[PDB]
């Protein structure tokens, strides 16, 4: 606990100076992910308030493209969430307290310009999906159709390289990674029940081979959702 | 799987059929303007003869 709290301490020394914070951020990506849960899971009061200080540095204004570092954390390590809990949650440090609000509000301006168009941007760069509510939603995918089926379906063919991916590492067949497969394959499905446009797009790029091997895999669930797949694709 | 790729080469000879029976109908409406060319070139040597009459 020491050693974590000193090792919080030199970090917080650190991104004081925005250039240090800068070049820290493009660093380590989930750092700031890995520091929230840390703080989350931690109870001390220093070791938060220091967490909250760090975090709030890396997303600080002096610090360089301080709007796109908290976009993209609150896109990737699911900033503001975490900033609801802690601030519906009750810490005994009143400094801590501040620097948690203080946060949180950060987070909620950022999330107030973001919307789902960029959380799912962001999922298909990661390359992790765990069925989002996006996925679910008929009117997101209604409202998004075009838009993933613009700039030459990018949206669509980044959908396809990821199944492809996944496809290939179907040989570990991971929890999360069935997870991720099974809301590919729901994407890809969404996607050629509406603008039916980018279904031969995917089947040019191997879409449908993919789906088909997809069809025999030992997961119960992967296997249903390539069949729901091809259903909605030539089936009845 | 395997037999799921036969049956998109199915679907392609469908599509291969479907493009050769569009291609039939287009054949067709070749033929058609040839058969509308016999019929105006009768007309025309009937004109010709009044012509010449």
């Amino acid at each position: 606990i020491q050693l974590q709290y000193h090792s919080l301490l030199l970090i917080w020394l650190l991104t004081f100076n925005p250039v240090f914070a800068n070049e820290l951020v493009q660093k380590y990506l989930s750092d700031f992910l890995d520091l929230l849960k840390l703080v989350k899971i931690t109870i001390k009061e220093k070791v938060s308030r220091l967490c909250i200080s760090i975090i709030l540095q890396c997303c600080s204004t002096r610090v360089k493209q301080h709007k796109k570092v908290i976009k993209q954390l609150l896109l990737l390590g699911n900033a503001l969430p975490t900033v609801q809990s802690l601030s519906e949650r009750k810490y005994s440090d009143e400094e801590l307290r501040q620097d948690i609000s203080n946060l949180k509000e950060i987070l909620e301006n950022e999330y107030q310009e973001l919307t789902s168009f960029d959380e799912y941007v962001a999922e298909l760069d990661s390359k992790l999906l765990c069925w989002s509510p996006p996925h679910v939603d008929n009117g997101f995918w209604s409202d998004n159709i075009d838009e993933f089926k613009k700039d030459n379906y990018k949206i669509f063919r980044q959908l396809i390289e990821l199944l492809q991916a996944k496809v290939r590492n179907g040989d570990v067949n991971a929890k999360q990674e069935k997870i991720i497969i099974q809301v590919a394959l729901n994407d890809i499905t969404h996607v050629v029940e509406l603008l039916p446009e980018s279904i031969d797009v995917l089947d040019k790029t191997g879409g449908k081979a993919d789906i088909m091997e997809l069809l025999n895999h030992s997961d119960s669930r992967v296997k249903y959702e390539a069949l729901k797949a091809t259903q909605a694709i030539i089936g009845y | 799987n395997g037999i799921a790729t036969l049956l998109q080469a199915e679907k392609e000879a469908h599509e291969i059929v479907s493009k050769a029976r569009k291609y039939r109908q287009d054949k067709l409406k070749q033929a058609k303007t040839d058969a509308a060319k016999e019929i105006d070139s009768y007309k025309i040597q009937k004109d010709k003869e009044l012509k010449e009459f």
